[PDB]
């Protein structure tokens, strides 16, 4: 039951956040004025780690001095960080090849794809899967599945319809849809291999993408046997399903509790909010992980950290976070918006389900909505914003200037308007 | 019983003939009268009923 | 002061950690066993030459303890009992080191005008006393605590979630002279489950049981008698936190009906520490018990909360194991206990 | 001829004095009864929207379809069995869930107007004339009243509103959509539930479906709640001769508090709900109900877990018990909106008489 | 012809004209010009007058108050159904007549509502109304013993003119500090106040601090005693312990300034809950407990 080690699928989602993702690595990005990496290892140290291993090639370099600096580099963890190094760009069939050719791969082994913070317990589903094993010799790896906001509105990217069973709780089919953002495709399909062998079909499309994987020894072996299947999701479980190695089975966990993977940035938006509110269990800012933050509860859902300044009659929404060395003036409307460490907003500026990071000074009387400034970004007087405006690294946006409804600005110093020089583009001025 | 919209009765008391002042009165009413006063306000509904489709239709006031 | 000091001496600051933040740990008794436990360890282990720098080294301990988690009250007053241990033997030492006029057992004045051995051993004694006094509270009250309750009175019960009130209870009903009926409120977000439990084990003790809903306080408020607090944690002027939902509200009532107030914890949850802010202390609870669905409820922004703070004018009565005492007394006994500069760490 | 005896549950020591039993399940009645009074009947008793003022009306409603539907027989008059058959339904009503005041008043007025026509007109003429009276009247005393009353809210309000709101009262309802929609000003709603009927989940739910900003909380967590916050309504059930507030649940504890925390409360009643019953406790009539209410644990109204408990006759000296009306301390609520725009609460009354 | 220009004409005189029944007169005087007989012509311009009057008030209450009981009355005097002249001859006399009998009442005060005072009971006077200053001297005249105790008001320095008016008079007096007034409680035996206006709940609106009295008394248990002349009954009701339909600011946070220019804007109009009242002196018969409302019931009949 003891001793399990961990494998963290990093770096992978790159120009899937189409602005970022250039310059930085895509992990070592603030979540809440805090880097995603963090809390993932956390998740693992609540589940049951004993050795780390992540996989780096986009800005590795970067990856490993944040290690260094990290905590758990220092003699006192129970898990040390060992990094893999590999040829740039290769899909997760490749690696798990690579991975295979080196050979660390003992029992069941901990395999997670992107960065995930999730509440719910991990022992006993790690029990569960121990029992389910111990029925029977040819199982293979754990899926993890939570009830969605009864119905789908707000998924577009990654709809998957399970059909599912009660009785042993297994997969029998995977597709992905296109049906709420175009309508081509509003479909469903079912296989007749499994028909006369389950009886009990229950057809459901509500249900949140985790991708946290409990995978036992027989996956690398198979990933190596089997070199067509590049991906782990879409073709993987799919020819797991229709028979590619007879007689094998799968797990489908099923939580009533909230659980959803980092995918996009409308989602990314969200899982926010659920943080800033009382979603998760116990994963609060002001219980303090990094050592270095000194952040504290305050009333109506309101996060204030140590050394923060807020100036008198500025009246305040729902929801708010600051981060430590603000200072900010007067008139200030703030709504269900979240402030970066060191952050300087001036004076009579409204503010509504906006995002701020690291290190960003907001101009005197500016409105900003639903959009999102990245970090060393500046906002000069009078900018005005509409819903979902990602702006990208360094993007110096000087005096005077009005964007539309989702406008993307580049972070990079190429194909997206706007770049990262003075004045965003209204008169034309860049590389 | 009467408030919004419901047809209440009335009969002129005095009238100002030079800019515009005129007094009503329900209490006054002729007794049955009331039912009178009510159905000659019905005729002339009516009739502005009648003369209003007709405005509309051909353009003229 | 950070953990370069302590990683091979001392491997067990990581673990109470941990059992802190995600909850592992359960029950302010538990937490304090373990902190007992740590600073054993702490004691065992550890090398000293100098009794100042320990004292330093204690204090800067304690103080990334409470920065680690400060609702754990309990941890840090057991910390803080033991310095006080430590100091008087510290000061006695002092005094044949060298080789004295007081009114009373602790004076003002000494403040203001200018003032090895086996201590080992001594501190080690304390932890055990400590451990010893942590063991029974309730056979320290209920000398006191089965005189209060009469013939045909009415009992009104918030906050079931301490394991002391419910014992204090049960001793009260041992008694076949005295009859009472009981009153209890439920606490919907966070008391519920443990109401029904205490609700379940006082008929099972063959007791006249009478569950109510948190609305129905109101109407039954004409018979009742008695008002007992389930308490986690005392404090210096005189107000508490206790366990959990729906214990303010009814308080405000018995201030109200004039109904007397009583409380029942004991003195290792007795803090020396001012509560100068409710939002600073009390933790805040879950939104997803509440209710179902997410899109939706990014509108419907939820509010509820663990702890429950009172103010010191409503309760009147703090029973201990020592004795029976007020919310205006209550601090000597702290001070009996904790010493002075041991306060601020 | 009916169902008698067969109680569920512990009878209890204390507070025995009115129904709290009965037919939920339908086994042998008499034929004659209409359906839509006994399909009423079953609503009202497995009910979780209706709330003092929705009831009247739609007991109004029904006694007009019945009234529609009569037909008078070939020997005996119009008025024979009819008081009869009424007595019967009162009956039933009474056996499936206690009568209200606004009933009683409803129930009166239809007496008056039996009084009213002698047995000698024709059948098609006397009933025409009587449901047009009737609906006239509902207009005048119900609907109406409620629209001056709205309106008078509306003149009552100022600029920068904070409110905590409680119960499923119609009026209140519409008061604040009325807020929310045509009035634009900065209104904050705060909702309270209740265990024995999801008010506050409803109320939210009707918040929801026209976008308004919405805290949630319940009737343990007030004291960081205030911690800005400055008006609380209530919804009021009937005023007695006394002057006290004879409301549901959860209002008094929260009167208190907002008594207790500086500024006070403001309650909404109508012009035909005063009483001339005397009485100034809980304990001389109380709305009781079944304690199949309180054994859903928590989440929403049907989960059904098997978690601690779920059991009453087996177990040895157990008193499950929970009130749904309440009575209110007089001197709490300063704002009372009726009839007569504004007024006091220690009137009482000053409408009986005025009748 | 207007009613602002009369109201302007009594300024140093006053002192028994119950400024009501001044405005009551003026009014008065306005509609029996442009012909009574008309109800087209004549209600409609009056409420506008009203209307212009409410507009150009610096801070006054019971002028409304008198206006909608001139308008109630008016209501009332057309319900005979006779002719048109004779009842427009008696409103017409009704104007004058009300005048004459604000004195009466006053009288009638002055001789039956005095019996509060007898056995040396030290009176705490706040609030100046005239009907309370006649009910002290014509107690003076009937001679008893009695005791004054003045509470310092400061709207413009009107506590000393009460005093130089209690002068003229002979008896012992002394100056009380509203901060120092929860201290003094114990030989002074009743609070008596002077109001502005009666609300519709049961409350007083009154001057620059009475509400703290209030709640002094109800501590001390001590009663509250509100003397004024019957026809200070608006339609107006405070809702909240901090709102009223005030001229003045209420409570205005001022802007950081330097030279001490903005800061005296505190509260000159405060209000009280309805349960504080013990016995409320008028001349339509001792009556106290819920009598304003059922007045104001009888009144709109509603």
């Amino acid at each position: 039951e003891d001793r399990l080690q961990a494998v963290v699928l990093t770096d992978s989602y790159e120009t899937r956040f189409m602005p970022l993702t250039a310059v930085k690595p895509r992990c070592l990005l603030p979540l809440a004025n805090v880097p995603l990496i963090e809390y993932t290892l956390e998740f693992l140290a609540k589940a049951g780690v004993h050795e780390v291993f992540l996989i780096c090639s986009s800005h590795a370099n970067q990856i490993n001095d944040y290690i260094e600096n990290s905590k758990w580099n220092l003699p006192w963890s129970p898990f040390k960080i060992t990094t893999i190094m590999s040829p740039e760009a290769r899909c997760t069939g490749d690696v798990m090849r690579d991975l295979d050719n080196r050979g660390i791969i003992t029992g069941d082994f901990i395999l997670v794809s992107g960065d995930v913070l999730t509440n719910i317990d991990f022992s006993k589903m790690l029990e569960f899967h121990k029992k389910m094993h111990l029925q029977d010799k040819d199982h293979i790896s754990t899926m993890c599945l939570s009830k969605a906001s009864t119905y789908p509105k707000t998924r577009t990217i990654e709809p998957a319809a399970f059909v599912l069973d009660k009785s042993t709780s297994r997969c029998i089919y995977y597709q992905d849809l296109p049906l709420p953002s175009s309508r081509e495709k509003t479909s469903i399909q079912i296989d007749p291999e499994l028909l006369d062998n389950v009886d009990e079909f229950v057809i459901r499309n509500d249900l949140i993408d985790c991708r946290i994987d409990i995978c036992t020894s027989h996956v690398p072996l198979i990933f190596q046997e089997n070199f067509d299947y590049q991906s782990l999701r879409t073709d993987f479980v799919k020819g797991v399903i229709s028979s590619d190695i007879l007689g094998k089975h799968i797990y489908a966990y099923l939580t009533d509790e909230y659980a959803v993977r980092v995918e996009s940035w409308q989602t990314y938006d969200t899982i926010s909010q659920d943080f800033l509110g009382r979603w998760c269990y116990p994963l609060v800012l002001d219980s303090n992980i990094q050592d270095d933050q000194t952040y504290s509860y305050e009333s109506r859902h309101i996060y204030k950290e140590k050394d923060v300044v807020l100036a008198q009659s500025c009246k305040i929404g729902k929801c708010t976070a600051i981060g430590s060395g603000t200072k900010i003036g007067e008139g200030t409307k703030i709504e269900n918006s979240v402030i970066g460490r060191n952050c300087q907003i001036g004076e009579n500026i409204r503010i509504k389900n906006s995002f701020i990071w690291d290190d960003c000074i907001i101009g005197n009387n500016s409105i900003i909505d639903h959009s999102l400034i990245a970090s060393n970004a500046t906002l000069g007087s009078n900018v005005r914003l509409n819903d979902g405006c990602i702006i990208g690294f360094n993007v110096k946006i000087d005096d005077n200037m009005d964007l539309d409804r989702n406008t993307k600005i580049s972070a990079s110093p190429q194909d997206l308007d706007d770049q990262t020089l003075a004045v965003s583009i209204v008169g034309d001025k860049g590389v | 019983l009467i408030r919004v919209g419901k047809n209440d009765v009335a009969v002129v008391l005095r009238v100002d003939k030079e800019k515009g002042y005129i007094d009503l009165s329900k209490r006054r009413v002729s007794s049955e009268d009331i039912i009178k006063c009510e159905e000659k306000y019905q005729k002339s509904k009516t009739v502005h009923s009648i003369l209003r489709y007709c405005a509309e239709k051909f353009q003229i006031p | 002061h950070p953990n370069a000091a302590t990683s091979d001496v001392n491997v067990t600051i990581d673990t109470f950690v941990a059992k802190l933040k995600r909850r592992q740990v359960q029950g302010s008794y538990a937490i304090a066993l373990e902190t007992l436990q740590l600073l054993m360890r702490f004691i065992s282990a550890a090398r000293w030459n100098h009794v100042n720098d320990l004292i330093e080294q204690i204090r800067d301990l304690g103080n990334s303890l409470e920065k680690a988690h400060p609702t754990a009250f309990s941890c840090g007053n057991v910390i803080r009992r033991i310095l006080a241990v430590l100091r008087d033997e510290v000061e006695e030492d002092t005094m044949s080191t060298t080789v004295v006029a007081e009114p009373l057992i602790s004076s003002m004045f000494n403040l203001l005008q200018k003032p090895k051995t086996d201590y080992r051993q001594v501190a080690i004694q304390g932890i055990k006393d400590l451990i010893d006094e942590i063991k029974n509270i309730d056979e320290g009250i209920q000398q006191i605590a089965i005189d209060l309750i009469h013939d045909h009175e009415i009992l009104l019960t918030p906050t079931p979630d301490s394991k002391t009130v419910l014992k204090f209870l049960i001793t009260a009903r041992e008694r076949s002279n005295r009859t009472f009926t009981v009153l209890v409120t439920e606490g919907f977000p966070n008391n519920t489950k443990n109401a029904h439990e205490f609700a379940k084990k006082l008929a099972q003790h063959n007791i006249e049981t009478l569950v109510v809903p948190d609305s129905a306080v109101f109407a039954l408020m004409s018979r009742v008698g008695k008002v007992i607090i389930g308490t986690k944690a005392v404090f210096v002027n005189g107000g508490t936190i206790s366990s959990n939902s729906g214990v303010s509200s009814v308080c405000e009532c018995a201030r109200e009906f004039r109904t007397p107030v009583f409380a029942v914890a004991g003195l290792y949850k007795l803090s020396p520490l001012y509560p100068f802010d409710v939002e600073k202390f009390v933790e805040f609870g879950g939104s997803q018990r509440i209710l179902p669905r997410m899109d939706p409820r990014k509108r419907l922004d939820t509010v509820n909360q663990i702890t429950d703070y009172v103010p010191p004018e409503n309760i009147d009565i703090y029973i201990t194991n020592v004795g029976g005492f007020n919310p205006s007394f209550i601090y000597r006994i702290a001070w009996d206990n904790y010493k002075q500069i041991d306060v601020h760490l | 001829p009916g169902i008698s005896s067969v109680i569920p549950t512990v009878l209890e020591q204390s507070f025995d004095n009115s129904s709290l039993i009965s037919v939920k399940e339908l086994l042998l009645n008499k034929d004659l009864i209409h359906p839509s009074i006994l399909l009423l009947t079953s609503h009202l008793a497995h009910y979780k929207i209706v709330g003092s003022i929705p009831r009247c009306i739609a007991m109004l409603e029904v006694f007009q379809i019945v009234i529609k539907d009569y037909q008078t027989p070939k020997g005996t008059t119009l008025s024979r069995n009819l008081t009869s058959y009424l007595s019967h339904q009162i009956d039933l009503l009474k056996k499936a869930r206690p009568l209200s005041v606004t009933m009683g008043n409803a129930i009166r007025w239809l007496k008056q107007e039996i009084s009213l026509i002698d047995p000698s007109t024709p059948d098609k003429a006397a009933k025409k004339d009587l449901c047009e009276k009737i609906g006239q009247f509902a207009k005048e005393k119900i609907e109406l009243a409620d629209q001056l009353i709205i309106d008078n809210a509306s003149t009552q309000i100022e600029e920068s509103t904070t409110i905590v709101t409680y119960g499923s009262s119609k009026v209140l309802t519409e008061l604040l959509l009325h807020n929310a929609i045509s009035l634009k000003k900065n209104i904050k709603v705060i909702v309270v539930d209740s265990r024995p009927l999801f008010e506050g989940r409803k109320m939210a739910e009707t918040l929801r479906n026209a976008g308004v900003n919405v805290m949630y909380a319940l009737i343990t967590s007030l004291d960081t709640i205030f911690n800005d916050v400055d008006y609380v309504f209530l919804g009021a059930h009937s005023i007695l001769s006394n002057g006290f507030l004879y409301s549901r649940a959860g209002t008094a504890m929260l009167a208190m508090s907002a008594k207790r925390r500086n500024i006070p409360v403001l309650v909404c009643c109508e012009s035909l709900k005063f009483s001339q019953r005397v009485q100034l406790d809980s304990v001389t009539f109380n709305e009781l109900a079944d304690p199949n209410d309180l054994v859903n644990i928590d989440y929403e109204n049907p989960v059904e877990r098997r978690g601690n408990k779920g059991a009453l006759l087996n177990q040895f000296i157990k008193e499950r018990k929970f009130e749904k009306k309440k009575l209110a301390m007089e001197n709490k609520p300063k704002g009372n909106k009726i009839g007569g725009k504004k007024g006091s609460e220690g009137e009482s009354k000053d409408a009986s008489n005025e009748e | 012809f207007n009613i602002t220009e009369t109201y302007l004409r009594f300024l140093e005189e006053d002192t028994e004209m119950t400024m009501p029944i001044a405005a009551i007169e003026a009014l008065v005087t306005l509609l029996r010009i442009k012909t009574p007989e008309t109800a087209a012509e004549m209600i409609n311009t009056i409420k506008s007058s009203t209307e212009e009057l409410i507009k150009s008030i610096p801070n006054s209450v019971s002028l409304r108050a008198g206006c909608d009981i001139f308008m109630r009355f008016v209501l009332r005097n057309l319900h005979l159904y006779g002719d048109w002249e004779n009842c427009k001859q008696h409103l017409i006399e009704n104007g004058q007549l009300f005048v004459s009998r604000a004195k009466k009442s006053r009288n009638k005060i002055a001789e039956i509502g005095v019996d509060f005072i007898a056995d040396d009971d030290i009176i705490l006077v706040h609030g100046y109304s005239r009907a309370v200053f006649s009910l002290l001297n014509h107690a003076a005249n009937k001679f008893i013993r009695f005791r004054c105790v003045v509470t310092e008001s400061r709207p413009s320095k009107q506590g000393n003119q009460l005093y130089t008016l209690l002068e003229q008079k002979g008896i012992p007096v002394t100056l009380i500090v509203d901060s120092a007034v929860g201290a003094v409680i114990d030989k002074v035996d009743k609070v008596f106040v002077g109001a502005e206006g009666v609300a519709e709940s049961g409350g007083i609106i009154n001057l620059v601090g009475t509400y703290s009295v209030g709640v002094l008394a109800h501590n001390a248990r001590k009663p509250f005693y509100v003397v004024t002349e019957s026809h200070k009954f608006v339609r107006m009701f405070p809702l909240s312990s901090d709102d009223l339909p005030m001229a003045g600011p209420p409570l205005d946070f001022t802007r950081r300034t330097d030279d001490l220019e903005d800061a005296l804007r505190g509260p000159t109009i405060d209000y009280t809950a309805q349960e504080y009242i013990t016995a409320l002196i008028t001349d339509l018969g001792v009556l106290t407990p819920s009598a304003v409302s059922e007045e104001l019931i009888k009144m709109w009949y509603d």
